[PDB]
């Protein structure tokens, strides 16, 4: 996350961090329930073997719990060429114990999310990714309020295709955005003090570049797919 | 603005229009309150709540 603020105690409890063999974070995820994590399908190529860490806000200090993955459920239509269908669900081997800094984000109903959540002014993106386009992964969990961007405006700004499975959020020139290592992490939208999962950090042309926005997987497009992935 | 487009039909969470009236509902781990509008957490650590 470029810009934004540090997540304070209890503020981003649905954040998950995918960590490699070296125990280094390389992508985020969103806690959906005691057994399930939501992430980006493209993250599944950035490590051969990985585990999921929850409850950690500071990677330099041990509420945290490390969970091994039992089943990886990647969307069969994910394409490396456009990042279309950038979504995966992880079933963990052991259930997550909810506590301070560890709790699931709510999954909304589709129509209502489209009419009520996606129409809000802003959502919140979070992660342990880079804090500058060129830089080291953050050791602290960060979050950032990101305005929803007009669908036409973001297609116009984009050098790459923006499908119906994607949406744009962020700022035209202000220097704040998700960045490398934030992929797979949560985009949530608050409604009456309840936070709903609305996107998955997916891609961007660099980080926080003038006239470019962050691109996120549109969770409303996959609610049935997610529901189905959690039942089997 | 009428029904669900009027302040979410006074619903805490989901709002749907069935026939010509508001029907509220909640996410998993919540129960609809007696008033048919509020959502009550069924236990600790309901989804979507900061743990402050
Ligand atoms: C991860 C990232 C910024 S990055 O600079 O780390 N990686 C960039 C490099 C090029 N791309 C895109 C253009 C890309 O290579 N794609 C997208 C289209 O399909 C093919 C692959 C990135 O995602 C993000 C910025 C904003 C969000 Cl949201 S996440």
């Amino acid at each position: 996350i470029v810009g934004g603020q540090e997540c304070k105690d209890g503020e981003c409890p649905w954040q998950a961090l995918l960590i490699n063999e070296e125990n280094e974070g390389f992508c985020g995820g969103t806690i959906l329930s005691e057994f399930y994590i939501l992430t980006a399908a493209h993250c599944l190529y950035q490590a051969k073997r990985f585990k999921v860490r929850v409850g950690d806000r500071n990677t330099e200090q041990e509420g945290e719990a490390v969970h091994e993955v039992e089943v990886v459920i990647k969307h069969n239509r994910f394409t490396k060429e456009t990042y279309d269908f950038d979504i995966a669900v992880l079933r963990l081997k052991t259930p997550i114990t909810f506590r301070m800094n560890v709790a699931p984000a709510c999954l909304p109903e589709r129509d209502w999310a489209e009419s009520t959540l996606m129409t809000q002014k802003t959502g919140i993106v979070s992660g342990f990714g880079r804090t500058h386009e060129k830089g080291r992964q953050s050791t602290r969990l960060k979050m950032l309020e990101v305005p929803y961007v007009d669908r036409n405006s973001c297609k116009l700004s984009s050098s790459f295709i923006i499908t119906q499975n994607m949406f744009c959020a962020g700022y035209d020139t202000k220097q704040e955005d998700a960045c490398q290592g934030d992929s797979g992490g949560p985009h949530v939208t608050r409604f009456k003090d309840t936070y709903f999962v609305t996107g998955i950090v997916s891609w961007g042309e660099g980080c926080a570049r003038k006239g470019k926005y962050g691109i996120y997987t549109k969770v409303t497009a996959f609610l049935k797919w997610i529901d189905r992935s959690m039942k089997t | 603005r009428k029904l669900c487009s009027l302040d979410n039909g006074d619903c805490d969470q989901f709002c749907h229009e069935e026939q010509n009236s508001v029907v509220c509902s909640c996410a998993r781990g919540y129960t609809l309150a007696d008033n048919g509008k509020a959502c009550i957490p069924t236990g600790p650590y309901p989804c979507g709540k900061q743990t402050l």
